[PDB]
RNA sequence: UCGAUGUCGGCUCGUCGCAUCCUGGGGCUGAAGAAGGUCCCAAGGGUUGGGCUGUUCGCCCAUUAAAGCGGCACGCGAGCU
RNA sequence: CGAAUGCCGGCAUGAGUAACGAUAAAGAGGGUGAGAAUCCCUCUCGCCGUAAGCCCAAGGGUUCCUACGCAAUGGUCGUCAGCGUAGGGUUAGGCGGGACCUAAGGUGAAGCCGAAAGGCGUAGCCGAAGGGCAGCCGGUUAAUAUUCCGGCCCUUCCCGCAGGUGCGAUGGGGGGACGCUCUAGGCUAGGGGGACCGGAGCCAUGGACGAGCCCGGCCAGAAGCGCAGGGUGGGAGGUAGGCAAAUCCGCCUCCCAACAAGCUCUGCGUGGUGGGGAAGCCCGUACGGGUGACAACCCCCCGAAGCCAGGGAGCCAAGAAAAGCCUCUAAGCACAACCUGCGGGAACCCGUACCGCAAACCGACACAGGUGGGCGGGUGCAAGAGCACUCAGGCGCGCGGGAGAACCCUCGCCAAGGAACUCUGCAAGUUGGCCCCGUAACUUCGGGAGAAGGGGUGCUCCCUGGGGUGAUGAGCCCCGGGGAGCCGCAGUGAACAGGCUCUGGCGACUGUUUACCAAAAACACAGCUCUCUGCGAACUCGUAAGAGGAGGUAUAGGGAGCGACGCUUGCCCGGUGCCGGAAGGUCAAGGGGAGGGGUGCAAGCCCCGAACCGAAGCCCCGGUGAACGGCGGCCGUAACUAUAACGGUCCUAAGGUAGCGAAAUUCCUUGUCGGGUAAGUUCCGACCUGCACGAAAAGCGUAACGACCGGAGCGCUGUCUCGGCGAGGGACCCGGUGAAAUUGAACUGGCCGUGAAGAUGCGGCCUACCCGUGGCAGGACGAAAAGACCCCGUGGAGCUUUACUGCAGC
RNA sequence: CGAGCUAGCCCUGGCCAGGGUGAAGCUGGGGUGAGACCCAGUGGAGGCCCGAACCGGUGGGGGAUGCAAACCCCUCGGAUG
RNA sequence: GUGGUUCGUGGAGCCAUGGGGGAAUCUGGGCGGACCACCGCCUAAGGCUAAGUACUCCGGGUGACCGAUAGCGCACCAGUA
RNA sequence: CGCGGGGUGGAGCAGCCUGGUAGCUCGUCGGGCUCAUAACCCGAAGGUCGUCGGUUCAAAUCCGGCCCCCGCAACCA
RNA sequence: CCGAGGGUAGGGCCCGUGACUGGGGCGAAGUCGUAACAAGGUAGCUGUACCGGAAGGUGCGGCUGGA
RNA sequence: GUGGGAGAGGGUGGUGGAAUUCCCGGAGUAGCGGUGAAAUGCGCAGAUACCGGGAGGAACGCCGAUGGCGAAGGCAGCCACCUGGUCCACCCGUGACGCUGAGGCGCGAAAGCGUGGGGAGCAAACCGGAUUAGAUACCCGGGUAGUCCACGCCCUAAACG
């Protein structure tokens, strides 16, 4: 059947990107938490040009 | 007149379509004056706030003239009468000698080629606009302003009118389509005649689809729902209500008057 | 037995009891004969197909030597429905 | 630490067991190699071919090509690979995206709001498979190519010269600019045929040296032509409108056109030139190379859904925007600037490999699943993207070899009977395409209809009628008619392709739904009615601003119910709701202070506090049922009995009307009559004693409709009497890889007892050598889920109301 | 933190082979005082019909440590809304 | 009308304040728990002010703290696979 | 089986809960009006309060047990 | 080829019969009430419409076969 | 043909006054309505009667007759338009062109029906209050369809002279 993962680079970027997270206090805290944690990747790596 | 069909299909046996014979050879509209992009959307910034809206034909807005006092004294020739997707009535395309082209909402009896004009001057004829004062008591009228210089707001639906009843210092009394008795300021413009397309009420949609074409989504009964959804939801195999009939939001829907009492508008109203 | 013993009926497959439906043997009969009645002995084999109902059971239809009664977790769902 | 269905790890059992992932299928010869069913090569065979073939887009991210490798990854093997190591590979002014434009939506200077965080927000900005915009055909790499190279052709900028003109904006106008169905004319893509042109070759096995077989007979292409077609009126006055101004546009008014005549604009033919160019044969490949070749490259026919394109006609549901572009003027500037021609120079950034219906994407897997767009040949069957075969092209699905038991799956056939099967004709059969006869009740006049029931269907010859393309003909292609005759069991000879009827219930109808057990009689639906709402509407969302409603205005918007249509929808306003009542009773803060209290020597200061004045709400007075709802009891009576039109009496707010009724409602119940049957708890018709119908939670009907549900009959059958045989995939045996839930340990029989009441384990007796393999399922109260029923816990949640108490809202 | 699954709406695009049935309206004839209306022929409507693609998910069988945490087979609904 | 304090409306002051009313400048004003008298204590409606106090990302010292299932999640290129 | 409501002149009903008094409508009987019947008018009659118990000074009335009558309930399996 | 007839399927008309139902006629002395004929005690009749055990009543228009 | 005449003959558009009902303002009180008699009902929340204003529908008093007009049904305030029939005079034109009329076709009171509008008065059904043995009637107080208009049906009558 159709499963739940339907990859889209634009969506992944607009949805979970560094700039989206930065836009709101909710998201800014996510970066803070991930930084303090020592996460190698703050936001998902969306590729291609 | 109303177009009628033979039952060559079920739902074609009741279906019924407007007569478009008053639609003069001018079916597609007029750029310049109108159209605008019209912005379909069944809801506010976010959430739906009027249920069951959506779908249905794309539209172009015809930006019509609801304040006729710009062109006081300037007459215009009625050039055409065309279909307007965004109202029950039809619209008149008129050419002002000025050059300017406006649409007026098209009254019953309006003929193409006719002369029409607005102002204190203005022969009392079908199509003309006047401040309510100079209009003879008892004449039927439409596109009436509520307060002066604020635009036509009463009687624009197809086949509607108001009748002038009497006067009272600065106000003339109106009898509105609903039957209400209203004091409306003398200085309010209103155009003589009834609205026309009066056979609009006689049309039978005929099937579900037609409803959808006009963007009317299926309306579901409270009875059909559940207690979470509606006061009428549940219980077992059908149910008669079990309380005084209500809206989904709990207010009673048979009888409960809802106009706020202390409206300052009150001292200008005399009926139902 | 509730940290589960699947629960009616049917179908398939049986097997057992006898307080026997038939067939065998028998006494009494209000047993002339034929046919019955009723009691004792006896389970070795047999104990039909259909209409109706989920039905068990029953009521019908047409037959029959007869169209027996019960138990086996109201036998039988790691066998089926 | 011995237990916690404990936690982590390790190793057993089940076990050499089940499986090895579509039943599209393999066989052989030769290579290579330490080692081949599994890798390369050749021959034969099979499968796909509206794909299982080609090309995009997304997603993936080196998987591309090559050399060397086989520990692991591959359900076996592997010399192989999408795997390991290394090296190489992605080339653009013209393709896509960006230095262009706007859509929803986002953001958001002005502004508005919000305890904070933040929420809104006309301008602008961002935002795209939509608008705009200039490259076609061939050749080269092991791997890129509309990117490199060849030929042919274009686009912007910048600077020159030469000729034109009042040039000139983010401002004005125009255009861009638009639906759905159906479509004409002419083209092109693509396809068929050819006695004609071009080709290596080939006469087999009885015949054929033949207008024989086989293979192929094209592509691109500036200007100029030609053919189709699309857009467009030209003057001159006047002007008060297009938010400044215009010569532009708009609106008047006169002339000439009304035609596409003329201007332009596309498409298609043709075109200077450029390029491609089979079968076969020969070569060595993992494949391509050569020859065929000076290859030929011509004539008919079919022909789009694509092109001309903004074509035409019809309809109602009435069908983006902005820039580019044309034009008009404003400031400015007119030695500027802008337009046309020609030259020279300038022309950035990112993508480009490969996969791409799939072993490279989404599903933990080389997973029978899911994945948007374009091309998608031929023949036949009425047509088609259907079906059978088959070009090109791609595959035989990464375990095999035997065997020929039970049983399972999928499939084929069956004497006689044919629903006797069963909850049920569940399943399976019958029927099936096309042409022609022919069709009932009923009906809303459309239908019911494919009703039903029939007949025809191949091939050959003779005669003959219409078109189409050609010229008014031959051909080539479409549709017809008539007449003889031939063969077989059978002519839509294969594949694809309704079983029919009668009668009930429900729902009018097409639709919709519980993604993953319910598709329905449930939801929706046109339509009917009630009620709210005069517009800063009612209502909804939000603390607010604000927004939806709606750029709508009572023929409109919201809410409720009923639910096509027909005929209709009775009585009750006592209680509850809602509606209406400037009277009265009650009624809070507040006003008011008769009167009283506490302290002070006092002036004072501080307390309580009755009259009376005080809203809404409640009370009370009315209305209102397509508002919440409700719509009786007991006795008696007629000249046979029986029954009761008729009467009495009690109570109510009134005491269910019409229509229907053993019902999707009937307990007693398989009611009682009638019908279908040999037989009928079901079904249909009636009766009415309606436990417990009944009128918009509508009542009673209704043609048509339905993967609904009931009853019947015909037809047909392996459903059954009652089975039998055959087929293939498994099951079985051999080689290779090799799981699982479960498991206190086990050296694990029957009976009658007994035991916490159902014993392999206890007693007595009976039976019984040790160990496996295929099978069957009675038992181990077998496995699986800390029972989902039941109860319990002063456990929890969703729901409700005239439960309590609050809050929003009013 | 999620509408990259699912539900609705918004904006912009795409798709729907081939066959049937034959409404209105046109045109001619008929009819009448003029009409209605009736015959043709033309026309090409429709939540119209058969049937692929496509969207479904009706009944039965299989599957049930599956090919698959919803699949496969035969059958079946819709297919210009 | 509320919050603060031990103070939950209590005899409920004190301290803050959303609403309404609304003064005075030393013979002015607040407080000492309703209030009044007395006796006293303070000088509101402007602001700043080290130190003593809190913590431990980081450096160091020490342990009747651990010793790879322990000790931090990580002794090991771990907020990684 | 369980529950709660009821039996009162000839008929249908009041009378009880706060025990002492059985009332209404009809019907029945006698008398009138009328030619006659009904209607109407004037008089009058009629009840072991279902039965067995006791409670009290006194029971239709209050409390127990049977007797018919009506009404409801009988759910989860 | 035709063709008696037989067979299959579907229609038309007619006759018989059917639980049950509808109204009708007829049958000396059963029940209810009084609608009509006198002005019938509400003038009657009437087409229609609704209602009622029943005759009937009422609405609307009409008639004289009444005043 | 020519020239005249009377008429509620038909259709459309417009208009006038009286009266009833409801609303508003004033003034005004204790009863009004109704009947055989009553009651229901309305009224101190201010009824009835009286004056002022406004709204809305329907029917047109006097003239009016025992009258006129039409084929009947039927037609009545007034005005204008459109329009049918018809009588007289003159004897001017045609020249037998006539009468009737199965069928057909049109028209056709009232009630009724569909769709929409309208709704003052009246009023089937219905609710009450009296009458009666009873009253599903007659009288009385309410009251909805309908009565009014547009368009489409229906086709009946004591459609009677
Ligand atoms: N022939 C009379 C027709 O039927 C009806 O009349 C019928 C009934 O009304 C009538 O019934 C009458 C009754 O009215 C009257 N008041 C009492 C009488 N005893 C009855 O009588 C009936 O029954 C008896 C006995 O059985 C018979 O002998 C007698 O013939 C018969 N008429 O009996 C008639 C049938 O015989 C219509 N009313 C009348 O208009 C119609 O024309
Ligand atoms: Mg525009
Ligand atoms: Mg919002
Ligand atoms: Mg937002
Ligand atoms: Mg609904
Ligand atoms: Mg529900
Ligand atoms: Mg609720
Ligand atoms: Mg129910
Ligand atoms: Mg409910
Ligand atoms: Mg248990
Ligand atoms: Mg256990
Ligand atoms: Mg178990
Ligand atoms: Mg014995
Ligand atoms: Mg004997
Ligand atoms: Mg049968
Ligand atoms: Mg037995
Ligand atoms: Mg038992
Ligand atoms: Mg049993
Ligand atoms: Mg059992
Ligand atoms: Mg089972
Ligand atoms: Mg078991
Ligand atoms: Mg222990
Ligand atoms: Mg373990
Ligand atoms: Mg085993
Ligand atoms: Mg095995
Ligand atoms: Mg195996
Ligand atoms: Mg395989
Ligand atoms: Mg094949
Ligand atoms: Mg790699
Ligand atoms: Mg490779
Ligand atoms: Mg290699
Ligand atoms: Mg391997
Ligand atoms: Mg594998
Ligand atoms: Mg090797
Ligand atoms: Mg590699
Ligand atoms: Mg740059
Ligand atoms: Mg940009
Ligand atoms: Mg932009
Ligand atoms: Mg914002
Ligand atoms: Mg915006
Ligand atoms: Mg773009
Ligand atoms: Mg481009
Ligand atoms: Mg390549
Ligand atoms: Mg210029
Ligand atoms: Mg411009
Ligand atoms: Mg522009
Ligand atoms: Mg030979
Ligand atoms: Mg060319
Ligand atoms: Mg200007
Ligand atoms: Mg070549
Ligand atoms: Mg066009
Ligand atoms: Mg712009
Ligand atoms: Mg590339
Ligand atoms: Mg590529
Ligand atoms: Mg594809
Ligand atoms: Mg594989
Ligand atoms: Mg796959
Ligand atoms: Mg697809
Ligand atoms: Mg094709
Ligand atoms: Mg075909
Ligand atoms: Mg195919
Ligand atoms: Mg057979
Ligand atoms: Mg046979
Ligand atoms: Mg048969
Ligand atoms: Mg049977
Ligand atoms: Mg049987
Ligand atoms: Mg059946
Ligand atoms: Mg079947
Ligand atoms: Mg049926
Ligand atoms: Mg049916
Ligand atoms: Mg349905
Ligand atoms: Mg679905
Ligand atoms: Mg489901
Ligand atoms: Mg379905
Ligand atoms: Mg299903
Ligand atoms: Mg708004
Ligand atoms: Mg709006
Ligand atoms: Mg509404
Ligand atoms: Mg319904
Ligand atoms: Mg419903
Ligand atoms: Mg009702
Ligand atoms: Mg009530
Ligand atoms: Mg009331
Ligand atoms: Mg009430
Ligand atoms: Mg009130
Ligand atoms: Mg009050
Ligand atoms: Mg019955
Ligand atoms: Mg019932
Ligand atoms: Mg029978
Ligand atoms: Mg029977
Ligand atoms: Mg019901
Ligand atoms: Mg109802
Ligand atoms: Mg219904
Ligand atoms: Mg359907
Ligand atoms: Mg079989
Ligand atoms: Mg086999
Ligand atoms: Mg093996
Ligand atoms: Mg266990
Ligand atoms: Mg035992
Ligand atoms: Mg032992
Ligand atoms: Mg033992
Ligand atoms: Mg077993
Ligand atoms: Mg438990
Ligand atoms: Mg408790
Ligand atoms: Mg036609
Ligand atoms: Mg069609
Ligand atoms: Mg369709
Ligand atoms: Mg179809
Ligand atoms: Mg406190
Ligand atoms: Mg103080
Ligand atoms: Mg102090
Ligand atoms: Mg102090
Ligand atoms: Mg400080
Ligand atoms: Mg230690
Ligand atoms: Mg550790
Ligand atoms: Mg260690
Ligand atoms: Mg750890
Ligand atoms: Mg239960
Ligand atoms: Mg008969
Ligand atoms: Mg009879
Ligand atoms: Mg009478
Ligand atoms: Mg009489
Ligand atoms: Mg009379
Ligand atoms: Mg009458
Ligand atoms: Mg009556
Ligand atoms: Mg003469
Ligand atoms: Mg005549
Ligand atoms: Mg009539
Ligand atoms: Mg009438
Ligand atoms: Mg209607
Ligand atoms: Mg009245
Ligand atoms: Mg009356
Ligand atoms: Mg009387
Ligand atoms: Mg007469």
């Amino acid at each position: 059947m159709k499963r739940t993962w339907q990859p889209n680079r634009r969506k992944r970027a607009k949805t979970h990107g560094f700039r989206a997270r930065m836009r709101t206090p909710g998201g800014r805290k996510v970066l803070k938490r991930r930084r303090q944690k020592g996460r190698w990747r703050l936001t998902p790596a969306v590729r291609k040009r | 007149a109303v177009k009628k069909f033979k039952p060559y299909t079920p739902s074609r046996r009741f279906m019924t379509v407007a007569d478009f014979s008053e639609i003069t050879k001018t079916e597609p509209e007029k750029s310049l004056v109108k159209p605008l992009k019209k912005t379909g959307g069944r809801n506010n910034q976010g959430r739906i706030t009027v249920r069951f809206r959506g779908g249905g034909h794309k539209r172009l807005y015809r930006i019509i003239d609801f304040k006729r006092w710009d062109k006081v004294g300037i007459p215009a020739k009625v050039a055409a009468i065309e279909y307007d997707p965004n109202r029950s009535a039809r619209i008149a395309l008129l050419h002002y000698v000025d050059g300017e082209k406006r649409y007026i909402i098209a009254p019953d009896g309006l003929q193409v080629g006719q002369q029409v004009v607005a102002g204190p001057d203005a022969p009392i004829q079908v199509g003309n606009a006047l401040p309510l004062r100079f209009i003879p008591v008892g004449t039927v009228v439409h596109a009436v302003e509520l307060e002066p210089k604020k635009g036509a707001k009463l009687a624009r639906a197809a086949g509607t009118s108001a009748q002038i009843q009497g006067r009272e210092g600065d106000y003339v009394i109106l009898r509105l389509p609903s039957g209400e008795l209203r004091k409306v300021h003398g200085e309010c413009y209103a155009t003589v005649g009834a609205v026309g397309n009066a056979d609009h009420k006689n049309i039978v949609l005929g099937k579900a689809g037609r409803s959808r074409w006009l963007g009317r989504r299926p309306h579901v009964r409270g009875a059909a729902m559940n207690p979470v959804d509606h006061p009428h939801g549940g219980g077992e195999g059908r149910a008669p209500r079990g309380r005084p009939p209500a809206s989904p939001w709990g207010w009673q829907t048979k009888g409960l008057k809802t106009r706020k009492r202390r409206k300052p508008s009150s001292r200008f109203i005399i009926a139902r």
